[PDB]
């Protein structure tokens, strides 16, 4: 699990700050 | 056969039946 | 009603109270579990 | 009396002053 | 690795500390 | 409505109170006193701690003829 | 065939086996 | 109801004879909450002073041997008994009282009863707040005392071998429980654990920050030092400047609370977080998985004699735990470990 | 041993100090 | 759990410390907070007892047969004390080593003696009583003291030795240990 | 220890430390009894 | 408007939606269950059945398949060790095609339902409103339970047209696929019993077929619906959430407790097999008979099944991993080759000693060679200074019977010492380690983290159905109070 | 070269995605 904690850890990151980021951008976007 | 511990449940769960009853009678005794 | 204080029963309650706690405190030094 | 705020004290007042008199004698009890 | 890691993810997080202070949402009067 | 100023400075409430309660302090002390939750109870004193047969800690062991084990492990 | 020689040689190995649970009153 | 003629029954004159303000609300749920929470609080206060572990436990739990409050514990049965409900009439005991005593069933006893009294509370909550119609978030809150309840005397006994591990009631007792998972479990360097006791600390910080803030930003409503009676409970208006909070912090650590609303359910939030993620946790440790063992800094530390750090010495530390834990605190397993097989540094 | 009692009764005669003063205090006249 | 009163307002029943026992053919006196162990040390042991905080403070007897007359055939102090030294404890480690210091090659511990005594019994015949500081190189609980005594029953050569830590022997145990030790009255 | 003129005067002496906790025990007695004013 | 923690929300009113996101929800489960068990198989080393199983490679999904009665493949072989000659359509990636064809047309079902919502059927003909027949539904779902139940119950594992279960021995050495016949009396009753699944599911299957016939005859009444919130779906999602995670504390007990539908030789052991030596004191009662009439423990080890050895080992344990001991047992300690024999420990005057067996709680342990009358004999020496207790010093040799190594006395202490560390363990084994890189702790049994994470998720589930019930009784004062 | 390679193409395949992402919905939500 060295590199395979890489991968886990860079998903764990990237699917919720996209998310999270897309749904922001969406209340900004309007006012 | 009936077994000392299918008898020790039998007078468990007339005891609770018993308190049921005694718990319907104290709170209509108001 | 009124006959006796509040405060007179509440300072009754509380000396027996702070008493029977010296006297648990006293049983930490004789008695079953004392050290000795 | 009898009413609801009586028992709700005296289940909570007889008990405790009982066994606070055995604690009471039980200090006393030498070895 | 790991090393780089541990102080990569570190630092992010303490600059969106810095961001979330300093370019946080401004409140409003009204 | 008595919410709890009159009925503790009452001298009728504190009356019918100048017995029971000491009648309830020198009964739980006559239960320990006594022996009775010895006796009720299952405790062990604590000359009776230890039996001769064994010099140390007992141990059930056991889930089903537990109730007859403790019975010849405790302190008769 | 003996219980008793087993029982005595699962104890010093462990003393939780259901043989030594069961019927251990007489010890 | 439902405009409909609705003539009184049984539980019509229940429900109306429940329902009603006393000085203690008795309701629906009192059918449950009163018995079992009395039966559990009189079993432990009985246990504290009388009841004798030294068949159970093989040690002195009560007054009536010479304990002090905290060493007093309700204890647990037996590990023989594995993972039975020990009932005065079932076969531990068989309608003996004095001897079901003498088998720790007490401690099953008094834990159901407990669970009952949880849940008794929980549906007290929701019948109140049916009563008298507001939205019930305490319930909400008191989802996460349950959690633990269950996760930690139930969830863990359950896993493991019996009831014997599972923690007795008792402060000393708790105290040999959390020791026992420090040194079985690593509950330190458990990752839930860690979610729970940051949730908990926070909470700490809420709790202290929001009653010092409040406190502090008041507005005057006052001639007169004793800003208590400042107070009126009939009044839609603020009593602490809010703004005024919301600057002093945003200047002070940065960022602020724009929202009384959110601030508090962050408050309630903070707490419940922690004590869910702590009962998952417990939940993971009741089948022996465990954060014990960081594999390559072990093999590091194997294949290096110079490569100490903190979290070997813990490692060592909680073996050494364990080896002074097994005879002293496993009487069924009657570990005779000798004096020289125990680890030991230098002198001491 | 009699220090035990003497003692006992110099702790009565602290304990009853306080509460005789307020009591008396309580019901003559006033000004505390 | 028959019925009987408690003990109240009748003084204590037991304060010195010490609690009679007698086995085969010997009787001495034990601690009272002291847990006898089922760990036998040697193959020839009839009774041992340990405290329960510390398993070093520990004691047992010997009842090993003996093809001699009496320890006075054994001879000198010196000569009974050289022929026994396995009660102490045999070092495991082989390797050379000098980096412990103060001790001989090869060596991580040492037997220091700290006394001998002759003591008679009521008519003739002698007690033996030594004293011997066992230390190791790191010098666990500063040492170990070894309080030992012999004597000849109708056969089976009767040892004690009452060991106990060296911390325990300057906090709160020499005065135990001693009354242990003179207490070994072999009949 | 105490001297043969003051011999008796230990059980006397005592009770002395708990004046000021007793003290500020009867300050909330006199509270108490000026009804929290 | 609706949070991030509210998106779902949308569909609450439409059943259009709600019966798509319900088809898409069973095709994503489908879908990775056919993408599981292809991975698991694509992973499984079918290598050695007996000293290599699938408990013990962290096959998940697999044991569930070899429950019901798949157990052939494709790829020519049998869990069992025989020859998949014919093993026909239902093999394991077979039902994983299954899966995944199934998932593809419940996603088309999902996207049919989403783009046509507004369909008559949930418009009822009195109003127009948006309702669905809760009762009737109700109903109409119970009659099918029962149905498929009584099937499933009558038919699959009575045999007469399905397969059976997997029933195995009490120790579990042969196992194999066969129908049950149901048991009517207190031994269906019996958890350790497969008799009692076909008549458990008969009358189940009979119940709820009448009570879903009685519910589809007679409505309910005002005052439960006015009571539980009848009229609101969430109390339907309320109860089912509660009933799911009743189910999932039903499942986690009956895997950590063990049960007839849960096999040892699929799902790995269970600690408390362990815990009461249970495979231990099935091998020493193997060897006192045959040891009793002569033929001693001299030979007659090999007698013993190597099966059996491998379940006496801790390593075996499916509580001695670690939360993050991640992967297969393999990966952990390595596959076992053979079994070298039970270590019989003899010191220098001729009683036999025994090392003891390790707890379960443990992570380490000392070793410890005791005597029949139970006291400690020896011990690997921490402190070898002033100690008595070494094998050093007592003279403990070690002998093998019955495997790789059989009659060979080892005398030398390092050896010995080696072999007793590993005898601690329970049994002793050969791993090879340098295939999987093992890094040498013990990893956890499919059941262990089975059992954790449905704890887990009953936990959350718990948390769940309080939410949904405060949401289903106070559906009337979210938005805020009647400040009145 | 077998997951260094790995974590390249996962950065490739989100950041850009992410980012175009964020534009996409930036512009969305406002009409
Ligand atoms: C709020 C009321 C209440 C409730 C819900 C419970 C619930 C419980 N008690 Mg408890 N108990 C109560 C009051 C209550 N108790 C009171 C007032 C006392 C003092 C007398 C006790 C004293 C007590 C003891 C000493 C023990 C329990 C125990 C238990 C648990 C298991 C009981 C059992 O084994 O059988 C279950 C009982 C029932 C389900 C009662 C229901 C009756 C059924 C529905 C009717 C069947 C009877 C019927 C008449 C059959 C006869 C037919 C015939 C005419 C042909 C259980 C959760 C045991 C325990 O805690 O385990 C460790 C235990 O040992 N209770
Ligand atoms: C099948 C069971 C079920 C169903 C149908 C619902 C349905 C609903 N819930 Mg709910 N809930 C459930 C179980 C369920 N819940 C459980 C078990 C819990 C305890 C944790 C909760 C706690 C909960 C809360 C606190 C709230 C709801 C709310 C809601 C409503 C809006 C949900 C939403 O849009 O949030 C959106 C959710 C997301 C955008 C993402 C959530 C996914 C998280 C981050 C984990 C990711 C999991 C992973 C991808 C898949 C794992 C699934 C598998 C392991 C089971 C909705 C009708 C809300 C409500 O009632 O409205 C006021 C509300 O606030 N639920
Ligand atoms: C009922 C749920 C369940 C259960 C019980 C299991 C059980 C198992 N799986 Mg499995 N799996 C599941 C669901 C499940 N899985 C799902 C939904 C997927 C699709 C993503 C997979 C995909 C999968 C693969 C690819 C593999 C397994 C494997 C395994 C076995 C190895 C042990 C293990 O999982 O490592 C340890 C378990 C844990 C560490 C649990 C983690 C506890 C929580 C979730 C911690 C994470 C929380 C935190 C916020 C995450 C942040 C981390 C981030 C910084 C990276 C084991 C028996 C391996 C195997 O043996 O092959 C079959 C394997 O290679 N699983
Ligand atoms: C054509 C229907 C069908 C068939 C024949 C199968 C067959 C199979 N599936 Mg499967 N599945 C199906 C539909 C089907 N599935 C659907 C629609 C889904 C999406 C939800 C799934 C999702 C799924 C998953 C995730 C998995 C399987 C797996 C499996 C295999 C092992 C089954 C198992 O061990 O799980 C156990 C099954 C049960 C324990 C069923 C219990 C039913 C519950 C407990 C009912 C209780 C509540 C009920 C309302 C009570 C009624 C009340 C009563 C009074 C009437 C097996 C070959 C497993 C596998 O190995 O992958 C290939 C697995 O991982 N399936
Ligand atoms: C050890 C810490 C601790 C204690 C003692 C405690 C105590 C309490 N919490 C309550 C409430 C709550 N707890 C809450 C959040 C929290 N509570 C926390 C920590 C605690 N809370 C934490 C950390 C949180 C954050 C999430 C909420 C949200 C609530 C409430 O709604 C409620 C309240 O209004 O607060 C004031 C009260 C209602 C209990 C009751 O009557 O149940 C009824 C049932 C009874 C009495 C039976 C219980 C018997 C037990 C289970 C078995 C016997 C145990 C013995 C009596 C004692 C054993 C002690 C030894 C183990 C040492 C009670 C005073
Ligand atoms: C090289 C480097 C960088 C070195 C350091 C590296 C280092 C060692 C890193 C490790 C640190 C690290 C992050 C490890 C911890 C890991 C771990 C435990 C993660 C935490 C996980 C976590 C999410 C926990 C969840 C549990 C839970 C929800 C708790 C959260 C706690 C929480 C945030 C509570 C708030 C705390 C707090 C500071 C309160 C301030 C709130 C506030 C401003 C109120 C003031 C206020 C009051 C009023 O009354 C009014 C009216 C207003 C208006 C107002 O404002
Ligand atoms: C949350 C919401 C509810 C809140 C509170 C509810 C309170 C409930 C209080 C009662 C809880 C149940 C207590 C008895 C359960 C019991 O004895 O189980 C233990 C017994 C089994 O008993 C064990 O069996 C083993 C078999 O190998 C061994 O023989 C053990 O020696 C033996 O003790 O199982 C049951 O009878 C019920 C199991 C089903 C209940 C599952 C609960 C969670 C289980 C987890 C298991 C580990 C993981
Ligand atoms: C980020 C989210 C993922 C975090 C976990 C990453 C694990 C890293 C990893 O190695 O994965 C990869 C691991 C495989 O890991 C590898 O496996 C190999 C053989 O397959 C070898 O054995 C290797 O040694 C091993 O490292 O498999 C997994 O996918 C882990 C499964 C995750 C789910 C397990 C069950 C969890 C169930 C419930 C938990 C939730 C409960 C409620 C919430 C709390
Ligand atoms: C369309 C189409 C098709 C195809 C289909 C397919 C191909 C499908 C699939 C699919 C798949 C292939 C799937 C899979 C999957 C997976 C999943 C669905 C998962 C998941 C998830 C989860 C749930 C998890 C969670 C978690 C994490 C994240 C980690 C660990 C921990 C936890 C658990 C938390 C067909 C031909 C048929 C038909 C026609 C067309
Ligand atoms: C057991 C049991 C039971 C039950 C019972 C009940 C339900 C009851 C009760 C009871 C109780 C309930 C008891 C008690 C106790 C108590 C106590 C013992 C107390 C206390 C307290 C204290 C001691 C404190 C004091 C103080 C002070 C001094 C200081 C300040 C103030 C205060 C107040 C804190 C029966 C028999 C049925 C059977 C089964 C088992
Ligand atoms: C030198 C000397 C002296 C002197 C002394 C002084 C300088 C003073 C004093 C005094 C005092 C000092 C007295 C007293 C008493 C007191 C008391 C007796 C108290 C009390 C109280 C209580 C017990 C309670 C309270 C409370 C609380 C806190 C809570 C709530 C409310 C109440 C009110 C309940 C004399 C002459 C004696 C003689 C001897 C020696
Ligand atoms: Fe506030």
């Amino acid at each position: 699990v060295n590199i395979l904690g890489l991968t886990a850890t860079a998903l764990f990151i990237i699917i919720p700050t996209s998310f999270l980021l897309i749904l922001y951008v969406k209340t900004a976007a309007s006012e | 056969s009936v077994t000392p511990s299918l008898k020790n449940f039998l007078l468990s769960l007339v005891a609770g039946a018993v308190v049921l009853a005694a718990i319907a009678g104290a709170v209509t005794a108001v | 009603i009124g006959r006796i204080p509040l405060w007179l029963v509440g300072t009754v309650v509380g000396l027996l109270a702070i008493g029977l706690l010296a006297i648990f405190f006293y049983g930490s030094y004789v008695g079953l579990g004392s050290s000795l | 009396i009898f009413t609801v705020r009586w028992l709700a004290i005296h289940a909570i007042a007889v008990p405790t002053i009982f066994f606070l008199g055995a604690i009471t004698a039980m200090q006393f009890i030498q070895r | 690795m790991e090393a780089l890691v541990y102080t990569f993810l570190l630092i992010g997080t303490l600059g969106i500390i810095f961001f979330s202070i300093f370019f946080r949402e401004p409140p409003r009067i009204a | 409505e008595r919410p709890f100023s009159d009925i503790l400075t009452s001298i009728r409430y504190w009356v019918i109170h100048s017995i029971t309660v000491p009648s309830l302090f020198i009964a739980g002390w006559l239960f320990v006193s006594t022996g009775l939750a010895y006796d009720v109870f299952g405790s062990p004193r604590p000359n009776e701690y230890f039996t001769e047969d064994r010099q140390d800690a007992p141990l059930i062991t056991d889930r089903f003829n537990a109730l007859e084990q403790v019975k010849k492990l405790s302190a008769q | 065939q003996r219980v008793r020689t087993v029982l005595d040689m699962d104890d010093p190995a462990k003393e939780e086996t259901v043989k030594e649970l069961r019927k251990d009153i007489n010890n | 109801i439902g405009t409909y003629q609705e003539k009184r029954t049984w539980f019509d004159d229940a429900d109306d004879w429940l329902r009603q303000d006393r000085f203690v609300f008795v309701g629906w749920s009192g059918l449950l909450l009163l018995p079992c929470a009395y039966f559990a609080v009189g079993g432990w206060l009985t246990g504290c002073t009388f009841v004798t572990s030294w068949y159970t436990h093989g040690l002195a739990s009560s007054y009536i041997e010479g304990c002090n409050f905290l060493t007093a514990a309700v204890s647990t049965p037996a590990n023989s008994l594995g993972h039975s409900l020990l009932f005065v009439w079932g076969p531990e005991a068989q309608g003996d009282l004095t001897r079901w005593f003498q088998l720790g069933g007490l401690w099953a006893f008094v834990a159901l009863h407990g669970a009952f009294g949880l849940i008794g509370f929980m549906l007290r909550q929701f019948e109140i707040a049916r009563s008298v119609n507001l939205r019930p978030y305490n319930a909400i809150a008191f989802s996460a005392p349950i959690a633990v309840f269950v996760s930690v005397f139930l969830i863990y006994p359950l896993g493991q071998s019996g009831w014997f591990f599972a923690p007795s009631f008792g402060v000393a007792s708790i105290f040999r429980f959390i020791l026992f998972f420090q040194g079985f479990h690593n509950w330190t360097l458990n990752p839930f654990h860690m979610m729970g006791v940051a949730g908990v600390l926070g909470a700490a910080l809420l709790c202290a920050i929001h009653g010092a803030t409040v406190e502090n930003t008041l507005f005057e409503d006052g001639d007169g030092a004793n800003t208590f009676r400042a107070f009126n409970p009939t009044q839609a208006e603020e009593t602490y400047s809010m703004v005024t909070a919301n600057r002093f912090w945003s200047q002070i650590f940065g960022v602020a609370f724009s929202n009384k609303r959110w601030l508090h359910f962050f408050m309630l939030f903070v707490p419940v977080t922690g004590l869910w993620m702590s009962a998952l946790g417990v939940v993971g440790l009741a089948l022996n998985l465990r954060a014990y063992d960081f594999v390559s800094q072990e093999i590091r530390a194997a294949e290096d004699p110079e490569f100490e750090t903190f979290y070997t010495k813990n490692i060592l530390l909680n073996e050494g735990i364990r080896a002074w834990m097994a005879a002293q605190d496993q009487p069924h397993e009657k570990l005779t470990l000798p004096e020289e097989v125990l680890p030991r540094g230098n002198a001491l | 041993s009699l220090t035990l009692i003497l003692q006992l009764v110099a702790l009565f005669a602290v304990v009853a100090a306080g509460p005789l003063v307020v009591v008396l205090l309580s019901v003559r006249g006033g000004n505390l | 759990a028959y019925g009987e009163g408690a003990n109240v307002f009748g003084r204590v029943t037991n304060k010195s410390g010490f609690v009679p026992y007698a086995g085969d053919s010997f009787a001495l006196l034990l601690p009272s907070k002291w847990n006898p162990s089922d760990e036998k040390e040697v193959d020839s042991i009839v009774l041992r007892y340990a405290d329960n905080f510390d398993a070093v403070n520990n004691v047992y007897v010997i009842a090993q047969d003996t093809d001699k007359s009496s320890i006075q055939d054994y001879g000198s102090p010196e000569e009974f004390i050289s022929q026994f030294g396995y009660l102490l404890g045999r070092q495991a480690w082989a390797g050379q080593t000098v980096s412990e210091g103060g001790f001989d090659a090869n060596k991580v511990s040492s037997a220091a003696l700290l006394g001998v005594a002759t003591e008679k019994d009521k008519k003739g015949k002698t007690y033996y009583k030594f004293e011997i500081l066992s230390r190791t190189a790191d010098g666990n609980e500063g040492g170990r003291h070894q309080l030992v005594k012999a004597t000849v029953s109708n056969g089976k050569l009767y040892l004690l030795k009452v060991q106990a830590g060296d911390k325990r022997w300057f906090k709160g145990t020499d005065k135990e240990c001693l009354g242990v030790l003179d207490s070994f009255t072999v009949v | 220890k105490l001297p043969e003129a003051y011999a008796p005067f230990s059980p006397i002496v005592d009770v002395l430390p708990i004046i000021p906790v007793l003290f500020i025990l009867l300050a909330f007695v006199w509270q108490a009894s000026v009804s929290f004013r | 408007g609706l949070p991030w923690y509210r998106v779902h929300t949308v569909v609450i009113n439409d059943p259009g939606r709600l019966i798509s996101v319900h088809l898409m929800h069973t095709a994503l489960v489908a879908g990775w269950a056919g993408a599981m068990t292809l991975f698991e198989i694509a992973v499984f080393d079918p290598s050695d059945p007996v000293l290599n199983p699938m408990w013990r490679q962290g096959m998940f999904v697999l044991p569930f398949l070899t429950r019901l009665g798949v157990t052939q493949s494709w790829g020519g072989w049998t869990i069992s060790g025989e020859t998949s000659s014919n093993p026909g359509i239902w093999s394991y990636e077979g039902a994983a095609a299954s899966h995944i064809v199934l998932s593809g047309l419940l996603f088309l079902a999902s996207v049919w339902h989403w783009v046509y919502w507004d369909l008559e059927l949930f418009r009822d003909p009195r109003t127009g409103k948006t309702a669905l027949d809760l009762p009737k539904i109700f109903g109409i779902h119970l009659f099918l339970a029962g149905l498929l139940c009584f099937g499933f119950g009558a038919f699959h594992v009575t045999g007469v047209f399905g397969p059976g279960i997997w029933v195995s021995d009490p120790y579990g050495l042969t196992g194999s696929v066969q129908p049950v016949a149901p048991s009517w009396g207190a031994e269906g009753f019996d958890p350790y019993n497969p008799g009692g699944v076909p008549a458990h599911h008969i009358a189940a299957g009979i119940l709820g077929v009448l009570a879903g016939l009685f519910h589809l005859c007679v409505r309910p009444s005002i005052r439960l619906y006015f009571g539980l919130s009848m009229g609101s779906i969430e109390s339907v999602l309320s109860s089912s959430i509660a009933a799911v995670f009743w189910a999932a504390f039903v499942v986690a007990g009956t895997m950590w407790y063990g049960s007839a539908a849960t096999p040892i030789e699929l799902f790995g052991p269970t600690r408390y097999q362990w815990d009461q030596g249970f495979f231990q004191q099935e091998i020493q009662k193997r060897v006192a008979q045959s040891t009793s009439e002569g033929l001693s423990v001299s030979e007659a080890w090999a007698k013993i099944p190597e099966k059996l050895a491998f379940y006496d080992y801790i390593g075996n344990n499916p509580a001695k991993g670690g939360l993050f001991r991640t992967g297969a047992m393999n990966s952990g300690d390595g596959i076992a080759v053979g079994w070298l024999g039970h270590a019989s420990f003899k010191d220098q005057e001729g009683r036999e000693l025994f090392v003891r067996r390790m707890p379960t709680f443990f992570e380490t342990f000392p070793v410890v060679l005791i005597d029949k009358d139970g006291v400690v004999r020896a011990d690997v020496p921490f402190r070898k200074a002033e100690s008595k207790y070494s094998i050093e010093q007592v003279g403990v040799s070690v002998t093998f019977y019955g495997g790789e190594l059989n009659g060979l006395t080892f005398t030398d202490p390092s050896t010995v010492k080696k072999y007793a560390r590993k005898a601690q363990l329970g049994e002793i084994f050969e791993f090879d380690r340098s295939t999987l890189q093992s890094d040498g702790v013990f990893r956890s049994s499919p059941r262990g983290w089975f059992t954790f994470g449905h704890l887990s998720f009953a936990l959350l589930f718990f948390f769940g159905h309080i939410w949904h019930g405060s949401r289903t009784i106070f559906r009337d004062v979210f938005a805020g109070i009647d400040e009145d």
